[PDB]
RNA sequence: CAGUCGCGUAAGCGGGGCAUAGGAUCACAAGAUACAAAAAGGAAAGAUCUUGGAUUUUUGGAAAAGCUACGCUAGGGAUAA
RNA sequence: AUUCUAUGAUUAGUGUGAACGAAAAUAGAGCAGCCUAUUAAAAUAAGUAAAAUGGCUUUAAAGCUGUUUGAAUAUUGUGGG
């Protein structure tokens, strides 16, 4: 209940995602990850 | 004269095939706007970012 | 990558290497040893610089001009296979994998 | 009753090992990694090369450490003298090189184009020296604008190009990897690179400061002409 | 069926229905060969 | 090894944490894959890959309270009168 | 056309599981067609087909069914699968 599992959706609209955990009483996650569909580092943002 | 493959008929196509040209464009339109989205994300910062998918 | 070491060695005062004894040292010497070479002419290393060189697109053509042999030779990493002797498979499913237990192949075949 | 952890030595001295073989499982570094050895996340020591395990002490490296190594010759003894040449093995096999040659075909077995490419369309002497300074700056400023305009033409053509390639089921679509390389070549993430230069920013800051100060000069001088008429 | 018709409609397999195609036509009953050019 | 990113003058390091304490399948749900599509064109329901919700805590994974001095049968006598 | 035997088939499939389990087709035994039925029957079928719901059978189809409702009229493409 204290920790939630979020989904970091790629901003290349390729449908790839990364799942990381973070506390509810925190800000949304945002990272620069490697999208294997386009094979390039793009911006991944939390789903909601 | 059966559906699709008969004389004077056109194969409908599977949905993945029908939405293929509109699917590759969404990826192409997004990648072209990728450099401008990372510049706005590194300038605004990870904490002050307020745009997220829905 | 290959290391090419550029060495600068000082000769002792009034010691001039014979122009014909220097071109004889490299004769029939395919493993040039700086240690031995230095000890024979009584030289001393003073300066040094380094620069490496690996296989690149222009390597093949450079060998053609000067006739350097060895272009059509590629090196592959030596592979070490396990030294464990083969062993019979163990498990309930692994035993019952031959045509004998054809009636139990629904528990043994196509396992994820 | 717990599951045993089975810590300790997995290879004794002079025992043959190949790369990756565990030699010693430990909680903390009871034995530090030495010659031709690797330490894992949990401090497990593995051979990096084929050879024979050797337990020794290196007083030159650390006064109170004990190491595990791997020697290519069973008769060798560690620690090797710091002044002796490194003993290393080639570890390669000689094979004939490839005869690859650019033979890209144009049509498939069915007679269809392998790739279809589509493009888009849309102060006496100082003044002389200062002039040489201004000209050089103005010349580069013209060259920079004469080349930045060129880059905006290659990017427009590249980002506008569409290479449709034959895939399975006789379909024609753009590959996803090529779509990724439209914005730029791999090696850096476009957008992270700083578009501007710090030196250029300083130059702009001064120019803005000059016009501001010089602006007051013109306004102050202008006010003086209005005052003269009043008087 | 679609797949069966397409297999014997292309000259790559020497299908006996390949004579029904034009040189620029594709075997697939749904997909078409895009045109190369700038327009 | 391939892909492509960070740090570093460089060498290079990086597939989380100094080490040792967080369970599958099935079902269900969200993405991708383009495999098959029960006459045929689609679809539904399936298949592969990634991921999520479990005191599945009897943690190789049942939805589960007692009495019989009226007790029954098959056994052992791990000592029970 | 039906019936009987084997193969198809520890198959497709169903089911958490344990298990359950077709059809097409093939071979053999028999063979037979009709409404003017070789023993006397239809003016071609309406509360029917079907739908909702409760059950049966079952793979979700087809089939059987209580309750409440409720169609169309032949390849000049009406109706079932
Ligand atoms: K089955
Ligand atoms: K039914
Ligand atoms: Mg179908
Ligand atoms: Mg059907
Ligand atoms: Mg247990
Ligand atoms: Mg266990
Ligand atoms: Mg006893
Ligand atoms: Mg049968
Ligand atoms: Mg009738
Ligand atoms: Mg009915
Ligand atoms: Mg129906
Ligand atoms: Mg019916």
């Amino acid at each position: 209940s204290r920790i939630i599992n979020v989904r970091l959706i790629s901003m290349a609209m390729t449908g790839y995602f990364y799942t990381f955990t973070r506390p509810r009483t925190s800000l949304p996650m945002s990272m620069l990850k490697y999208d294997p569909i386009v094979r390039r580092k793009v911006l991944f943002l939390e789903q909601k | 004269r059966v559906k699709g493959t008969g004389v004077g008929e056109k194969v409908k196509g599977h949905k993945h095939e029908r939405t293929l040209v509109a699917k590759m464009e969404k990826r192409r339109e997004a990648m072209l706007a990728m450099p401008d989205l990372i510049r706005e994300w590194k300038k605004v910062g990870k904490r002050n970012w307020t745009k997220f998918p829905k | 990558y290959h290391r090419l070491n550029v060495f600068v060695l000082e000769q002792k005062p009034g010691a001039k290497i014979d122009g014909e004894a220097l071109k004889k040292h490299l004769e029939n010497r395919e493993n040039f040893s700086l240690k031995g070479f230095r000890e024979k002419f009584d030289l001393e290393p003073v300066g040094f610089n380094l620069f490496r060189s690996e296989w690149d697109e222009g390597t093949a053509e450079v060998m053609e001009r000067h006739g350097i042999p060895g272009a059509e030779v590629e090196f592959k990493r030596q592979k070490f296979a396990s030294l464990k002797p083969p062993r019979k498979a163990r498990g309930w499913e692994a035993k019952r994998q031959k045509p004998k237990y054809k009636s139990l192949w629904k528990y043994v075949k196509r396992i994820a | 009753r717990t599951i045993p952890k089975k810590l300790g030595a997995k290879k004794t001295g002079d025992q043959y090992v190949i790369p990756g073989n565990i030699i010693y499982k430990q909680r903390g570094t009871l034995w530090h990694p030495g010659e031709n050895t690797i330490m894992g996340r949990d401090h497990t020591i593995h051979a990096a090369v084929a050879g024979y395990v050797k337990y020794y002490r290196d007083p030159q490296l650390h006064p109170d450490r004990q190491y595990i190594g791997v020697v290519f010759n069973r008769n060798d003894k560690l620690p090797y003298p710091k002044d002796a040449p490194r003993k290393r093995k080639l570890g390669l096999v000689a094979v004939p090189r490839k005869v690859e040659e650019v033979e890209k075909p144009t049509m498939s077995a069915s007679g269809l184009p392998l790739f279809v490419t589509r493009h888009e369309t849309i102060s006496s002497v100082i003044a002389e020296l200062i002039k040489e300074k201004l000209a050089a700056r103005a010349e580069y400023n013209a060259r920079q604008s004469a080349l930045r305009k060129l880059q905006q033409q290659k990017m427009l053509a590249r980002r506008g190009t569409r290479v449709l390639r034959l895939m399975n089921n006789y379909s024609y679509r753009e590959t996803n990897w090529e779509i990724g390389r439209l914005i730029g070549d791999p090696g850096s993430v476009p957008g992270t690179e700083k578009v501007g230069s710090r030196k250029a920013k300083f130059r702009a800051r001064r120019r803005r400061r000059n016009t501001f100060l010089l602006g007051i000069k013109e306004r102050k001088l202008a006010k003086a002409d209005r005052r003269e008429e009043y008087r | 069926s679609r797949w069966d018709i397409e297999y014997y409609r292309d000259p790559a397999h020497r299908g006996y229905l390949s004579h029904q195609l034009a040189p620029g036509e594709s075997p697939s009953l749904y997909f078409k060969v895009p045109t190369g050019g700038e327009k």
